[PDB]
């Protein structure tokens, strides 16, 4: 259905990857729109002087791609000026740099002739006309991917932004399985950039990153498909896939990693008491809403009454699939007012909609949670998978339970 | 290409998404790209507001174009009339829709709609939020507000509230006690109450009063000219501007002022002993400049604070702001970039700052005491409680809230030294 | 013997001056040693009168010790009465007056002063500062209030506020708008704005509202009894606990129970997304017994708090207090010692502490989100601004205040997260 | 002169002095009353767990004189378990405990007997049956001076509680001036307690010390009568009094004092702009008002109309009563209605009056200033002369900005 979509561009990917990169910073080529969507999306942190600003095209700049790309080298070099603790620079486009036609691939070629030791100029586009939330998210991790060194050597690979305490806590499983060494993408800094190659088989840990799955299979790796790391069971099989993909011994495998899926059972559980026999509705807001399901559904034993994404990469995602129940309708394309009335007549237990939606949800009576917080907050691999199930267990249905 | 991270103001469509939400019966048809619907978080959370804004978007992709994405827009407008029923349409474009060739106003005049629409040109890159909610209100009053009869009992018009704005529910509120104490009705609250039939009616008070001049004022000039309204000068923030909002309240409407002081108690408390230590505290002020002139008053001539510090980020009022910093031995800062306001706190390091949120959070850097005044605000900043900035009640309410961090500091500073 | 540092409550001739400095026309000459005169300045500090506490004092010394007590009281009210010209005088002594043996009631006897002369007996030692407001406004209505002839309309009494207490002033207003929003006008609010006059016409009202039963739950069963008013025993504070005293006054005035929810936003605020963290948040509860019930109430039904902690000061409502905090399934910590409380909170780590001005201090120190809600507070803590805790506008004040310790932490936490 | 006295006991003074000896415990044998007053006039302090408690008296207490006495003895063993820091405990009196006739000197001799050399127990009385505000101070200095050791040495005591930085820029102008040994009688520590012998020379800084005085004089100590160091030139006088009596000349003098004068009187004419030619009155609580009216009427250009003390001791007085002017009539007996109308007749310009006066004051339209808070404040000597002058400048800045 195409309508009106509620979903975020991809500028919004930037909030949460700078987190992960202290080494980066990203420049947005953007109007005065991008800029407010940018620090409204980003809160406190805009205050907190963080690594993301917006150089804003001013009418003098929509005319002449010399004179624009003339400017944005004098804002650059004086950002460096301002910032020579950072070694990457996003150029990250946006829909009036794209309507603009402002190159911004040739402009990162540029500054790494002027300044490439000094700094590497990645580029990437989170328009909204071209990426969609966390396709911001993967399309810089697919704009790193190319420029990064080759290896000749099987490793195990990680992709996507995690926080700091569940990425150590998964190469810490990983490690505990015994085999394969571990490496990250989205690097906290350049110098210790992953190389990747044909021998590197790479894990994907969140949904979404389709295009970076796409960037490293054109250098010659390929992808475990697997269930992502949301609650016990599906960091379970992630980890089994991984363990089988490394020959890990299967009664070695499950002595390891039977206490950990212990905890996070018993905080599942705990968590998922008002949970039970409900009905969840998701519209298409962060890519997640497949292994959510799966997540809730399994685990929660929260039927799924329709998934919505907005984009479903079916190749990728097919083990989720697999697991989750004929049950739940899994839907593409998003026309929100299509999908409010779905809601309207399914009537949800609970929705899992987007920050703009969940407040008139929960005015009409419909418990809601938003599911921007999914991005922010841990809720992958065990530790976190009873945080996870409590997320949901509370953004109201447990107040309700208490307002009503 | 100046490299911003703080914007004081959004973009004009921002403001005028602003306008619409204020209002009933009035959809904002934006053409804007996906992504683009950011700003339905802003009423739904910062104002926790129950419906959802009155606001529908194109969401345009790059495989939609030329003829597409004007068939989206014809699309979205008539979806908008047959599914959400509004009395009036006004289309907007966003930045990047402003950029490509797609007439908002011709496409709506092809669809001949039979509600009103209103077509906003609202420069994105040139001008800012505040001029979009600015001259959305003035379209909306110029298609829809018409001369009409006076009302048979003397009735004004509260001119300036929108949505997002600050305080601007409970200042509607105190106005509204303060006039109808005084014998005026309210005949309209435009946008923030209004509808296009409230619109239309507009023209029926005897006199505007212009709230907030940063949103009104071009209706307001407008209305002075084509409905032969008047408009009253003074914001009333403090008792002072009160009191002369009063007596020309008082002189256009010719009833008796009648202002009700009973429930003051800003002078009192001020002039208490336990408000001796305010005499001579340094403040700063930055905000937009209706709020700032305004506090600059009060902050003077109600606490017996010395003013360093008086700017605004609204260069629409610089000559108001540098004639009311002039009064004050001041150079007023007129700048949109956060960062002058942080070099003349750092230089001026001032006792007490009174601005926006992101004076706020440069005084708790800085270790300065800091309450907020003006509209860039947060969802904590949006009180449940009867918390006016204006009138009588405002008054308290400025008081109390410029001496906590005060007091807070002194009860500090006192626990410190005591252990 | 214990050492005490913190008092949660004075003494009683505290209470009476409380009684005493509410009403107009009323005096009361204490029997006090020298320099007993120091709880004026509660008076004039705290609460900010603009007039000194209505209050004579003997203020005799070693010298006047005897024979020449008794003849200092004499004069002490004789010169009170020729000076102030009360209308009505309330004798009463110290705990260095009840120590010696002048019999403070026989002197005023024997002055036979032309106003009627109030004989409070307050046992210092073994009570305190409630018992001697409660007893003081006692002994006034039993002077005074006589059996009158109903008002031909339905008429309320608000028995309850004394001076110095926490948002009686507000609470007032709040309560006096909700009756008259049904219908039923206030003939006369006690002590706070009362006079003797008043205390006359006490028997006038068909019915009570006993606001604040620390202060005159003794007068409303006292007017049960001699002037056949039954009073309320629901306390308005929070939206549950103001719909029940709107259903019971209703009830007892016979008219049809109305009232306005329009500008109540602690619902809609707590059901809204952004309110979705306070669920589970364990919160302590101390201060006095009516406040803790009402807040308790409040936690648990409205806000989505777990209240773990809950207590109260007076020992006089410690059956209701252990009643209201087995429905909670704890056991109530009635004490007075602030000790115990900070024990309390420390082996029960609350995540928000709602109490008294003391609760509020021992937070700090252990770091944890606090603000005021009970009786024992400071000159701040008084406000300018209308604050009530009853009523719908008070139910929005109390979400405010109390999510505002909470948002300060969360954003001073993310804050930190971000460097 | 006599009537409603609106003044404090001395056990407010037990707030300041419990910030001057950290190793002071003041335990006060007084009623809730008592204890409200203590908590009320603390205030902040309260919260930073103070130094000073109440033993609320009950009613068996009052019944049974040896029943106190063993429960007060209980209550002292618990407070030095509960806080061995303590070296020295000031069992304070009150108005019930002087009524029960609780003899306090009797309980201090036991404890120090059972507690002894550990912590030290005198007694005193707060009672204001009998003292009032600083005669608590001047009580407890007093009750000190008796057990102080015996010296032959010739010792200066600088007697009086100040506050740290008033008392450092004391002891630095003293030792630039070139006296010789410097001690406080309202010493930090137990152990730094000084020696008063018939060579000790005392030197009075607080305008209420008159049984402190008194004992210092029995022990044989000398009085140097000085103005008090109030302002410019109530430090320079001050100053010379005690140069004169240890042999300092003029040009030591005027080579050690000059700079911290001239900056001192240029703080004062910049802290003073609204002061000059404007009445001030004064209501008794602190004893400090004679002084400081003084400092009022000489550097100020302050017009004092009334000049209120509780009392005045005219000889510890006698230097700074000469510096006054005779145009202020001066008032030692205190009826409060009666101070309140005389401040009404003479409608004062500034009026420095209790905290309890303050507010009504101010409502009728005169502009005023708490006495306690010079108390509190440090406004001694010379680097805060600016301040004592900025104290009394800011109310009527404010009333003069307000309107
Ligand atoms: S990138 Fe496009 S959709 Fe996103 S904020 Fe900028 S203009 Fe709007
Ligand atoms: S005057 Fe006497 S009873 Fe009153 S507080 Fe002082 S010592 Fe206690
Ligand atoms: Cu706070
Ligand atoms: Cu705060």
């Amino acid at each position: 259905e195409r309508g009106q979509r509620e979903v975020f561009c991809g500028l919004t990917g930037i909030i949460w990857l700078h987190r992960k990169m202290q080494d980066a910073f990203f420049l947005v080529v953007g109007s005065r729109t991008c800029a407010h969507l940018l620090q409204s999306a980003a809160g406190v942190m805009i205050f907190a002087e963080p690594r993301f600003g917006t150089a804003v095209l001013e009418e003098k700049d929509l005319a002449g791609l010399a004179d624009a790309n003339a400017e944005l080298d004098r804002e650059v070099d004086r950002l460096l000026a301002r910032r020579p603790d950072i070694r990457q620079l996003f150029l990250v486009g946006s829909c009036p740099s794209e309507v603009i036609k402002l190159d911004l691939h040739r402009a990162a070629e540029r500054l790494s002739a002027h300044h490439g030791p000094a700094v590497r100029v990645y580029n990437f586009s989170g328009s909204g006309i071209e990426t969609t939330f966390t396709q911001g998210e993967d399309a810089c991790l697919a704009s790193i991917v190319p420029t990064l060194p080759a290896t000749e050597a099987r490793e195990l690979l990680l992709v996507g932004a995690l926080p700091d305490v569940v990425e150590d806590q998964a190469v810490s499983l990983l490690t505990q399985l015994g085999i394969g060494p571990v490496r990250c993408l989205p690097a906290h800094h350049a110098a210790e950039a992953p190389g990747v190659g044909p021998n590197t088989v790479f894990a994907l840990v969140q949904p979404f990153l389709g295009d970076t799955h796409g960037a490293l299979t054109r250098r010659g790796a390929r992808h475990i498909a697997a269930p992502f790391p949301f609650g016990e069971e599906g960091t379970t099989l992630w980890l089994k896939a991984i363990a089988d993909e490394f020959g890990v011994s299967a009664e070695t495998f499950e002595a390891v990693t039977a206490a950990p899926r212990a905890r996070a059972r018993k905080a599942v559980a705990a968590a998922s008491e008002g949970l039970r026999g409900k009905s969840v509705f998701f519209l298409p807001d962060s890519q997640l809403e497949p292994s959510l399901a799966r997540f809730l559904t399994r685990e929660c034993g929260m039927s799924a009454v329709e998934v919505g994404t907005p984009f479903l990469h079916r190749g990728i995602l097919g083990p989720d699939l697999d697991l989750l129940a004929e049950g739940p309708v899994l839907s593409e394309g998003q026309d929100v007012e299509r999908q409010l009335d779905r809601v309207r007549a399914a009537r949800p237990d609970l929705t899992v909609c987007g920050l703009g939606l969940a407040n008139p949800l929960e005015a009409e009576g419909f418990t809601t949670k938003w599911a921007i917080e999914l991005v922010f907050t841990p809720v992958h691999f065990y530790e976190q998978a009873g945080d996870l199930a409590g997320l949901f267990s509370r953004p109201v249905r447990r107040r309700a339970i208490l307002r009503r | 290409m100046k490299l911003t991270l703080w914007t004081y103001e959004g973009p004009p469509h921002v403001g005028a998404m602003r306008v619409a939400t204020g209002m009933t019966g009035m959809h904002y048809v934006l053409h804007a790209p996906q992504g683009d619907t950011y700003a339905d978080l802003l009423f739904t959370m910062i104002e926790r507001r129950g419906k959802r804004p009155p606001v529908s978007y194109t969401t345009f992709q790059a495989r939609d174009l030329g003829s597409d994405t004007a068939e989206l827009f014809q699309s979205a407008c008539r979806d908008a009339y047959e599914r959400f029923q509004p009395q009036a349409i006004m289309v907007g474009s966003s930045c990047t829709a402003e950029l490509i060739q797609d007439d908002t106003g011709g496409l709506a005049d092809a669809l001949s709609l039979p509600v009103p629409v209103v077509h906003l040109e609202l420069p994105s890159y040139q001008r800012k939020e505040n001029f979009g909610a600015d001259e959305s209100f003035l379209q909306i009053c110029r298609k829809l507000a018409r001369p009409m009869e006076r009302t048979e009992k003397v009735s004004c018009n509260l001119l300036g509230p929108t949505a997002l704005g600050f305080r601007h529910r409970d200042d509607i509120l105190e106005v509204t006690r303060l006039l109808e104490g005084m014998g005026i009705a309210v005949n309209a609250v435009a946008p923030m109450g209004a509808s296009p039939a409230d619109i239309a009616r507009l023209g029926a008070a005897h006199f505007n009063v212009l709230l907030y001049p940063e949103t009104g004022e071009s209706a307001a000039r407008w209305a002075e000219k084509t409905l032969k309204q008047p408009y009253t000068k003074t914001v009333p923030i403090g008792v002072g501007a009160t009191r002369d909002f009063v007596a020309e309240v008082a002189a256009l409407a010719g009833v008796a002022p009648v202002a009700d002081d009973s429930r003051l108690r800003q002078p009192w408390w001020s002039a208490s002993v336990d408000s001796t230590y305010l005499t001579g505290k340094r403040v700063f002020l930055f905000g937009d400049a209706t709020h700032v002139i305004a506090a600059a008053r009060v902050a003077r001539d109600e606490m017996g604070f010395e003013v360093v510090g008086m700017g605004c980020y609204n260069r629409e009022f610089a000559r108001p702001m540098r004639a009311a910093a002039k009064g004050y031995g001041l150079e007023a800062l007129v700048t949109d970039d956060y960062l002058e306001v942080e070099e003349a706190i750092q230089a001026l390091a001032p006792e007490l700052i009174l601005g926006t949120q992101m004076e706020r959070h440069i005084a708790k850097r800085l270790g300065i005491p800091c309450a907020v005044i003006s509209a860039p605000v947060h969802v904590q900043d949006f009180p449940a409680r009867y918390s006016p900035q204006m009138g009588f009640e405002g008054a308290n309410v400025l008081f109390d809230t410029w001496i906590h961090p005060l007091t807070m500091g002194l009860e500090e500073h006192l626990l410190t030294m005591f252990r």
